[PDB]
């Protein structure tokens, strides 16, 4: 997960 | 400019991210967005013209902010849906299985349903505590936008996810995405806002  | 769930706002001419929901504070006019977007202070800009800037925002630990507007924006109780728009009713929060739907500036108004609460997300920067995790699909430049029930119960904005090497985790089953969403409820009381709705 990374922001978006 | 016409503020509704979903559509895409600038910060500081650089970059992008999409709106949550109209809110008041007082007499005051704003939308509810991620913390990452912006720092405070940063500036705002809707189709090129300055709307306002970031008064707050927490991020990492929590993913949130509210940027106040300027006097002249028209605030109004709508997501967008396409052409068309989802009617804000209120933020009841839905339960794990509940469908959703999200809607943001890069993939448009994607549903799914939500599949768990409570995740925490790794990001570069910290971890990011208590998020929603549904399998509605989402791409770089989504942070932010609405996530709501096609009833009208705003849920949260859009935080992040496991996005692949093309931008988005739309070409991946539904099975196997992670899209997360801050939830709405918190930001609004620890903000002292008002949803506004229709």
């Amino acid at each position: 997960a990374a922001p978006a | 400019a016409n503020i509704v769930g979903g559509i895409e706002y600038s910060i500081n001419n650089a970059s992008l991210c999409s709106v949550g929901f109209s809110v008041t504070r007082g007499a005051t006019k704003g939308f509810v967005t991620a913390g990452h977007c912006g720092t405070v202070n940063a500036t705002a800009r809707i189709g090129g013209a300055v709307v306002g800037t970031f008064a707050a925002r927490v991020f990492p630990g929590n993913d949130r902010a509210w940027v106040s507007l300027t006097s002249a924006q028209t605030l109004l109780p709508r997501v967008a849906n396409g052409s068309s728009f989802v009617t804000v009713r209120g933020s009841t929060e839905a339960a794990v299985g509940a469908a959703v739907c999200r809607s943001g500036r890069t993939t448009g108004y994607q549903c799914g349903t939500i599949t768990a609460k409570n995740v925490t997300a790794n990001y570069a920067e910290g971890a990011v505590r208590g998020l929603t995790q549904g399998n509605a699909c989402m791409g770089r430049g989504d942070s932010g936008g609405s996530w709501i029930t096609s009833a009208g119960q705003a849920q949260g904005v859009a935080s992040g996810g496991n996005v692949q090497s093309n931008g988005n985790n739309c070409g991946i089953p539904a099975s196997q995405r992670s899209s997360l969403f801050e939830r709405l409820q918190p930001i609004l009381s620890q903000y002292g806002l008002s949803l506004v709705t229709g």
